[PDB]
């Protein structure tokens, strides 16, 4: 169950991050799952500070790195 | 300061509050203010330097000013700087770059 869909960022509503929450809640629904990331726009920090403003996307790519892997449990098995 | 509560209220001179620390690279500095605010006594909040250093000329300063605004909003905080060489404008006077203007 891959993401397919990074580039559906966000709304005006900054749902984003609940959005990408409810990604890995479906992650870690049918435990053995793998997340293929497309890795294209909803990745976009080249510097951190200077892309965008740093604006909706910094928030998300935030949120994306402190849950990637929070060393949470084995039987989790999101990969 | 806070644990001696009576004395301290006698105190007519503004209490020292503001500590700096260098080190060589990483040598524990951000675990150690990690552990100092979980002493609990202060609340904590921090900001890392290099993520506010935008190239907006606005926001570059009104980030600083979003850490102030709600620190003083709620309770007695570290507001630790990481990082925090990069804010730092090495007493430049010359270019008067954003940097200025945050510092
Ligand atoms: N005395 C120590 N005890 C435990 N961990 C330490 C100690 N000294 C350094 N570290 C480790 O080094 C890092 C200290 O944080 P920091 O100095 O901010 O690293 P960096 O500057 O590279 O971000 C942490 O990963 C911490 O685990």
């Amino acid at each position: 169950f891959s993401v397919k869909g990074p580039e559906l960022l966000n709304m005006y509503i900054g749902e984003s991050e609940a959005n990408v929450r409810r990604v890995f809640q479906k992650a870690r629904e049918a435990k053995p799952c793998v997340i293929f990331f497309d890795q294209i726009d909803s990745v976009a920090p080249k510097r951190g500070n200077q892309g965008d403003s740093g604006g909706v996307m910094d928030r998300i790519v935030s949120q994306l790195l402190a849950e990637l892997d929070g060393m949470s449990t084995d039987a989790d098995g999101v990969f | 300061p806070t644990k001696y509560e009576p004395i301290f209220v006698n105190c007519p001179l503004r209490l020292r509050s503001g500590i700096l620390l260098y080190g060589y690279p990483g040598c524990g500095k951000t675990l150690l203010a990690s552990a100092v605010a979980q002493q609990c006594g202060l609340n904590f909040i921090s900001v890392k330097g290099p993520e506010i250093l935008n190239k907006f000329i606005g926001a570059s300063e009104q980030n600083i000013r979003e850490l102030f605004e709600r620190a003083q909003s709620v309770k007695p905080c570290i507001l630790f700087f990481d990082e925090f060489d990069s804010i730092a404008p090495k007493r430049g006077h010359d270019s008067t770059g954003v940097t200025d203007r945050v510092v």
